[PDB]
């Protein structure tokens, strides 16, 4: 596996959606990014670049679905 | 394995 960390501009990207979804690194997405890819993951930035298009991929699916309820 | 092509919660 290509284990290049994640890239800024992905970064960007996923944070752009995280706080569209209200959702957040520490209490959301480092949780079920260690449960998905079965390791200690406790900073954005230890992701891979091929973790993070993993990840930028369901956010985006998530952010299309439906409306973000208040 | 659940997985981020999965209709996962979040």
């Amino acid at each position: 596996r290509d284990i290049t960390p994640v890239n800024d501009e992905t970064m960007q990207e996923i944070n752009t959606l995280l706080i569209a979804l209200d959702k957040t690194w520490d209490d959301d997405l480092l949780p079920l990014c260690s449960q998905i890819f079965r390791r200690d993951i406790r900073a954005s930035s230890e992701l891979t670049q091929a973790e993070a298009v993993k990840a930028l991929g369901f956010l985006k699916q998530k952010a299309a679905e439906q409306k973000v309820a208040a | 394995w659940m997985d981020f092509d999965d209709d996962i919660p979040f």
